[PDB]
RNA sequence: AAGUUGGGCACUCUAAGUUGACUGCCGGUGACAAACCGGAGGAAGGUGGGGAUGACGUCAAAUCAUCAUGCCCCUUAUGAUUUGGGCUACACACGUGCUACAAUGGACAAUACAAAGGGCAGCGAAACCGCGAGGUCAAGCAAUCCCAUAAAGUUGUUCUCAGUUCGGAUUGUAGUCUGCAACUCGACUACAUGAAGCUGGAAUCGCUAGUAAUCGUAGAUCAGCAUGCUACGGUGAAUACGUUC
């Protein structure tokens, strides 16, 4: 029983559901394996499934929105952990032993005024 | 009818929204609870100095807040 | 290698082998490649010893001549050394068109720096 | 020589697009606005002391 | 940083090859932010190893880093009121990170006219000796190992 | 450069279209460096600059399609 | 087909109004000195990440051409109004910026995923006539409507290591648009033209995680015209043991 796993990574929301059965992930009425366009490491967002000691627990048929593509990805990886812990609340003390469930470390930041790339400075000539 | 409100200050428009839903709900009218439309800003980045000492500037904004209220029951006790 | 003087390159695609000739290249070479049994398939110096006859008979029909009208650019240009502008005093005193004649690295018409 | 220029500008020298836009309380001919008809330093002392609306400071 | 020990915290998993130390040299061939053209070229430069070498590239790969593996460093230090060099043996975390640059810097130097084949001639001919980049690690391997000097210096 | 009437200035047309009657030669006094060459032009000079020059330029049968009285330059180089 | 049409479903982001981080009970031992390295559970580290905020003061630094201005000069001209030249001129010297020297590259058709913005004579669809720059008409209009397809990348065809199918510098013809008009003095399109150039001497800069680099998106200024400019997302590494210079 798992529902409403939101997932956020770099301005790209993702809402999921989890249905019991076997591991079959799917977003936006089309596949995953030939949607994540470069991303040969599709299996490395399934990797919380690797470390929850069970791979084929549930099916997802998830949703996603916005962002880029790996910015649009990798939050599914975050988004199934919230609903995964809501499937059984034991896992907080046993999924945060590899430190995985939630961290939102970074987004892009402001171009600082009179600069060029928000930390870079223009080149000054000489002395 | 979907009357629209937009104002510069942000507490003024909420007290106006609860004023208009107060004068609507105290009469018989099945009004929706007031709707937050997203509030748009616009930016004015400008040079401080008077002569050519550029690359030292500061920015301004102004922020219009936009609410939304709709009634669906024209009653004589909710006319104006 | 018969089109204008010679068409030197062999074993390329013909669609760019017809760029080495003057007056035709890379976009009207697609257009003038208009003949049955004429398609670029890495047979530049092959596949044609009579099929080449149509694709230069049409070039002789292709009114702009390729190489025979090398006199008309200097007809037009030398006609513009009647001292009006735009060729007049970019050649009689020799500066360069480009609207900035000494502020930047204008060396495409200058000899050296 | 600019008080002649303001005497020109609110009149019309009859062609379509010969005019231009100048500052209201000041008189600069460059870097003026169209939301305010002020100009980039004459806007600033009128954006301060609260007297123009809209304007919080910065830093969004 | 005069303040000490900025943390490391870098992770590197992999899809098929099951090795942390193979996702490092995908992170150095990748220039200009295009990870979307690295493992398309890298894994098409390892599947062409067994067609060029005698074996799978896995059991050749630790040999290929093992022979290119640098030993000794010469970090110059003006000792006590003098100025000349000192040999330093590298701490084992730093030495692979120093090590992997010599694959890619000479990958862009072998004129084989195909980068997924020019670069892979230094994993072949790396488990076997006298490659392209082994010459530099033997050139600097004897930089101060034979030229042993004041070896009581601090830094 | 468009269609629709290559934009001779009209007062210049007013001068030429009735100036072409007799065998007299009093040319322009214009300093309007804008107009093109209508093909019905008689042997006459012009005065096409206004800072300081009245350069008498020949109306001779050049490429008359140029949208300029630009035979008179403005400055020197050396 | 997709209009998200109904259901009126309302939860799921969502869009502007609220609860709570602080060395807190923490283990040490600094001997009670605050604090320092550690462990716990808030998603959260020890000013969570950034901005806005610029102390007494220096440089007789900069501005009378934003304005204000003590004082001296101009007084049928050192004022005024047009038209028309100029601010772009040229053997040269130096700053900044861009686009490139190629095969993890180029061409070619097909082929997915953003943020922030503006638009009531402005933005302009759909279908239409053009090689394109565009031309006509033309409904919808401020989360809903329009500009507005993001692009890089993926799968696939092909050129196969060359002054080259690399690059467009230059140069004539034939147009479009804005305008009263594009010669001095704009911009864009396709037609050929196709130069310099093989990752650059002495030297010299910019950056410590969403950071430099990569292709893009929007805006003001503005009838028309930016490689600059301030804003926004996408892809995203390597490295910092150390204070000797
Ligand atoms: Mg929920
Ligand atoms: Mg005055
Ligand atoms: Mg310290
Ligand atoms: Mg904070
Ligand atoms: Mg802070
Ligand atoms: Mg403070
Ligand atoms: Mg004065
Ligand atoms: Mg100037
Ligand atoms: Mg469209």
């Amino acid at each position: 029983v798992e529902y409403r796993g939101t997932g956020r990574r770099k301005n790209s929301v993702a809402r999921v559901r989890l249905v019991p059965g076997e591991g079959n992930i799917t977003v936006n009425n089309r596949d995953v394996r030939e949607y994540l366009p470069f991303e040969s490491l599709i299996l490395d967002l399934n990797q919380p499934f690797d470390v929850t000691e069970t791979k084929g627990n549930y099916d997802v048929l998830v949703n996603v929105h916005g962002g880029g593509f790996t910015g649009q990805a990798q939050a599914i990886r975050h988004g199934i952990a919230r609903a995964l812990l809501e499937a059984d609340p034991e896992y907080r003390g046993s999924l945060k032993r590899a430190g995985l469930l939630t961290r939102d470390p970074r987004m892009k930041e402001r171009k600082k005024p009179g600069l060029k790339a928000a930390r870079r400075s223009p080149q000054f000539s000489k002395r | 009818i979907r009357i629209r409100l937009k104002a510069y200050d942000h507490r003024v428009i909420d007290q106006s929204a609860e004023k208009i839903v107060e004068t609507a709900k105290r009469s018989g009218a099945d009004v929706s609870g007031p709707i937050p439309l997203p509030t748009e800003k616009s930016v004015y980045t400008i040079i401080r100095a008077v002569h050519k000492y550029k690359d030292s500037r500061e920015q301004f904004e102004q922020r219009t807040h936009k609410r939304l209220i709709d009634i669906v029951n024209p009653t004589p006790k909710t006319v104006d | 290698a018969r089109i204008a003087g010679v068409d030197i390159p062999r074993e390329k695609r013909v669609v760019i082998s017809l760029t080495y000739i003057y007056g035709i290249g890379t976009s009207t070479a697609q257009k003038i490649l208009e003949e049955a049994n004429v398609s670029a398939d890495t047979r530049v110096k092959d596949l044609t010893d009579d099929e080449l006859g149509r694709i230069r008979e049409v070039v002789d029909g292709y009114k702009v001549e390729g190489d025979l009208r090398r006199e008309t650019n200097l007809n037009i240009k030398r006609l513009m050394e009647i001292s009006s502008y735009r060729g007049i005093r970019h050649r009689r005193g020799l500066p360069v068109r480009g609207q900035k004649t000494k502020n930047n690295a204008r060396t495409r018409k200058g000899p050296v720096k | 020589a600019k008080t002649s220029m303001v005497a020109k500008q609110q009149k019309k020298q009859k062609y379509a697009v010969r005019e231009y836009t100048r500052c209201e309380r000041c008189g600069r001919p460059h870097s003026v606005y169209r939301k305010f008809k002020l100009c980039r330093i004459c806007f600033r002392e009128l954006a301060y002391k609260g007297q123009i609306p809209g304007v919080r400071k910065a830093s969004w | 940083p005069r303040k000490g020990s900025v943390p490391k915290r870098d992770v590197l998993p992999d899809p098929i090859h099951n090795s942390k130390l193979v996702t490092k040299l995908i992170n150095k061939i990748m220039l200009d932010g295009k990870r979307g053209t690295a493992q398309r070229i890298l894994y098409s430069a390892f599947d062409l190893v067994e067609q060029r070498s005698g074996r799978d590239a896995l059991e050749v790969f630790e040999e290929a880093i093992n022979n290119i593996m640098p030993v000794l460093e010469v970090k110059a230090r003006r000792v006590g009121g003098s100025n000349y060099q000192v040999p330093v043996e590298v701490r084992p975390e730093r030495r692979t990170t120093l090590g992997l640059r010599w694959l890619v810097n000479y990958a862009r130097l072998r004129g084989e006219k195909t980068m997924e084949d020019r670069l892979a001639n230094e994993i072949l001919d790396a488990a076997n000796n006298t490659g392209g980049a082994v010459k530099k690690r033997e050139d600097t391997h004897k930089m101060a190992e034979a030229n042993k000097a004041f070896a009581h210096y601090r830094w | 450069s468009i269609k629709k009437g290559p934009f001779v200035d009209e007062h210049l047309m007013k001068k030429v279209e009735a100036q072409e009657g007799s065998e007299k030669k009093q040319v322009i006094k214009t300093w309007s460096r804008r107009s093109t060459i209508f093909p019905n032009f008689i042997g006459h000079t012009f005065a096409v600059y206004d800072g300081r020059k009245h350069v008498p330029v020949y109306v001779t049968e050049d490429m008359v399609g140029h949208k300029l009285g630009e035979f008179a330059p403005t400055r020197t180089f050396k």
